[PDB]
């Protein structure tokens, strides 16, 4: 008999995930933003629309006031993630919230207010069932079939190093990163505009992103790679702009992500991915230690470069104690891993159990006491 | 009430981009209550944005808008604008046309029309739609005739008989032949009053052609129109411009017409 289906949304800095609990992929996803007509009229077959949210608001942007709810994994303007929350279960997963159970995922170190608010908008506002806020990362973890790992958790807004242990998340050991994917975009942007091409148009500086996706990758020993691209042409690659004019850049593509183990190149005095993954698992209780060498996990869109795993193997070894069996582990489906765990959970018979329901909500929630490991 | 249909050549981000281009636009623009506006290359509405940003700097509302989205049968793109004054007029509705099936618009356009019906509380026609065309120079002939099934269409749905049809219908020179006037049903019929004749010169360019042309069926509509007002609008010779200076705005002039 099919029970009654659960809700995942992932709500990212860039876009939100969401769908049912058993699909292997978010049934829906869109970005993060919120828009506002600043003028009055209408599109040929449609009625004057008030607001727009996702694809949408970013197809017309050109006459909207964008609005980015989510600044860095945290929920920033409660009014637009409305926008946001109510455009997912209406509009794309076309159900009706007060019949499915939504699991919500939340940033490492939320604030204990904004989980709060979280969990009063789906009862009062959205009149959800039941409900679920699990963090991010552990979402990843469990998706690797594992309850004990470090995580690498890089999107488009924060990067964080989480480590958790038997299943939870331990707190002060999380090192968070603010650099990501946005960033990096900017960064190769820049890199492209010095060298002459420009991207001025909105059509065009869109499509960084896409040579960003598909082009650039991370050197396992970026001063050789230096040398190999001054003295040939194989690292070269070329791009048709939206306009037909060709785009060819060499180096660029390993030097934009480079960001991630070398801040220094956006002017980030702080330190890298592979460092702030060291530092996390030296915060961490020297039993467990082993156990995160073996279960450093990578997830989230900036984890996809190719070579970034064996970039993170061979980094981390020459920083680990020379024992320690390091294992990088990074997902083929790793871009969508947090959803996936999220739906991977929702759907097990047992965590229908730890599901707060409204019933709990007639007496309050409280939810997180944040906590330890230091 | 005064109305143009203006084909601003490859409207756009960098064209809105630059304040002198933007500035003479926005001369241009204002002279209007309902102005059409074609040939709009704007993958986000950056420029259509812009635009309006310009006109509705001290009055929120001196114009409002219909746009539809990109249209052509998938190669460039461009957009049908509707720029109005919501104090001189009123769009009661608007639809794009289609057949009877969702790709079937585009079996007789490449950019299939879209349609406005507006109030005019100011003129004799007290309420008309307007069906905006840029046709494609080479199938020209063939769609300026499909124009007259898309009249058929308004008035099966609006009951609306009242019909005025503008825009760049590449409607002379070497896309449409004087022989060729005789298969097109919009030009034949005696419901249609052509107000650009082929004498005009709609273009910037040194061709001498009516390419952009004001069609209005309905005798309501008909008695409406100011006579001898329907023109180009030759905004290089009033704003005293060079050749370059106006072929940067376009190579185009707006054709207007006034209603009373
Ligand atoms: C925004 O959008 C606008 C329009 O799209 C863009 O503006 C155009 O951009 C181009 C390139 O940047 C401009 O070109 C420069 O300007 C002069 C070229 O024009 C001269 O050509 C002839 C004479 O040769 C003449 O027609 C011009 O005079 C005007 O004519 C009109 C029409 O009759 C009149 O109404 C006006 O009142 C004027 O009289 C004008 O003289 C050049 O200065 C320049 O070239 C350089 O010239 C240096 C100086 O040497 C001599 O050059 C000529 C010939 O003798 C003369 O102009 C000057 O007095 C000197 O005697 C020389 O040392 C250099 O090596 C080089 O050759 C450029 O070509 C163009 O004019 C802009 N305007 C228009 C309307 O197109 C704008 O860029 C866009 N972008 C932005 C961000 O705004
Ligand atoms: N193949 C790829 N290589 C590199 N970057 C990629 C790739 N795929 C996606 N991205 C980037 O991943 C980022 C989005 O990832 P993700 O969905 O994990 O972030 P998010 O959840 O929106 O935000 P955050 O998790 O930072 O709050 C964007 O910067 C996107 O460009
Ligand atoms: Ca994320
Ligand atoms: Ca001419």
């Amino acid at each position: 008999e099919e029970e009654t289906t659960a809700l995942v949304c992932d709500n990212g800095s860039g876009l939100c995930k969401a769908g049912f609990a058993g699909d292997d992929a978010p049934r829906a996803v869109f970005p993060s933003i919120v828009g506002r007509p600043r003028h009055q009229g209408v599109m040929v077959g449609m009625g004057q629309k008030d607001s727009y949210v996702g694809d949408e608001a970013q197809s017309k942007r050109g006459i909207l006031t964008l609005k980015y709810p989510i600044e860095h994994g945290i929920i920033t303007n409660w009014d637009d993630m409305e926008k946001i929350w109510h455009h997912s279960f209406y509009n794309e997963l076309r159900v009706a919230p007060e019949e499915h159970p939504t699991l919500l995922t939340e940033a490492p170190l939320n604030p204990k207010a904004n989980r709060e608010k979280m969990t009063q908008i789906m009862f009062e506002t959205f009149n959800v069932p039941a409900m679920y806020v699990a963090i991010q990362a552990v979402l990843s973890l469990y998706a690797s079939g594992r309850t004990t790992g470090i995580v690498l958790d890089s999107g488009d807004g924060v990067t964080h190093n989480v480590p958790i242990y038997e299943g939870y998340a331990l707190p002060h050991a999380i090192m968070r990163l603010d650099l990501a994917g946005r960033d990096l975009t900017d960064y190769l942007m820049k890199i492209l505009t010095e060298r002459g091409y420009s991207f001025v148009t909105t059509a065009e500086r869109e499509i960084v992103r896409d040579i960003k996706e598909k082009l650039c990758y991370v050197a396992l020993d970026f001063e050789n790679e230096m040398a190999t691209a001054a003295s040939s042409s194989s690292l070269e690659k070329s791009y048709e702009l939206p306009d037909g004019q060709v785009i060819t850049i060499g180096n660029e593509r390993f030097r934009c992500p480079e960001t991630l183990f070398q801040p220094s190149f956006i002017g980030m005095e702080s330190a890298g991915i592979h460092e702030t993954t060291y530092n996390s698992i030296m915060k961490c209780d020297i039993d467990i230690r082993k156990d995160l060498y073996a279960n450093n996990v990578l997830s989230g869109g900036t984890t996809m470069y190719p070579g970034i795993a064996d970039r993170m193997q061979k980094e981390i070894t020459a920083l680990a104690p020379s024992t320690m069996k390091i294992k990088i582990i990074a997902p083929p489906e790793r871009k969508y891993s947090v959803w996936i765990g999220g739906s991977i959970l929702a759907s097990l018979s047992t965590f229908q159990q730890m599901w707060i329901s409204k019933q709990e909500y007639d007496e309050a929630g409280p939810s997180i006491v944040h906590r330890k490991c230091f | 009430l005064k109305i143009a249909a203006f084909n601003i050549r490859t409207f756009g981000e960098t064209k809105m981009s630059n304040a002198t281009l933007a500035s003479y636009i926005v001369r241009i623009v204002r002279r209007y209550d309902i102005v059409l506006i074609q040939e709009v290359r704007d993958s986000h509405l950056v420029a259509v944005g812009k635009l309006l940003d310009y006109l509705n700097q001290d009055d929120p509302n001196t114009y409002h808008y219909v746009v539809s989205e990109p249209l052509g049968r998938n190669s460039y793109k461009e957009r049908y604008l509707f720029l109005f004054r919501p104090n001189k007029v009123s769009v009661l509705d608007t639809y794009q046309y289609d057949d009877g099936c969702e790709s079937c618009g585009n079996d007789s356009f490449s950019r299939e029309p879209a349609v406005v019906k507006f109030s005019s509380h100011s003129t004799k026609v007290k309420e008309f739609a307007i069906v905006a065309l840029h046709s494609a120079p080479s199938d020209a002939v063939a769609e300026i005739n499909s124009l007259y099934d898309v009249y058929l269409d308004v008035q099966q749905k609006w009951h609306l008989n009242d019909v005025m049809l503008m825009g760049d219908f590449n409607a002379d020179c070497s896309y449409v032949t004087s022989s060729q006037w005789s298969s097109i049903r919009l030009r034949t019929s005696s419901t249609f009053q052509w107000l650009i004749p082929d004498s005009a010169d709609t273009t910037a360019t040194s061709t001498n052609c009516a390419y952009d042309r004001i069609v209005v069926a309905g005798s309501l509509l008909q008695s409406s129109v100011v006579p001898g007002s329907a023109a180009p609008f030759d905004f290089q010779a009033a704003y005293g411009l060079s050749n370059e200076m106006a072929l940067a705005i376009s190579d185009h002039y707006p054709v207007e017409v006034t209603l009373t």
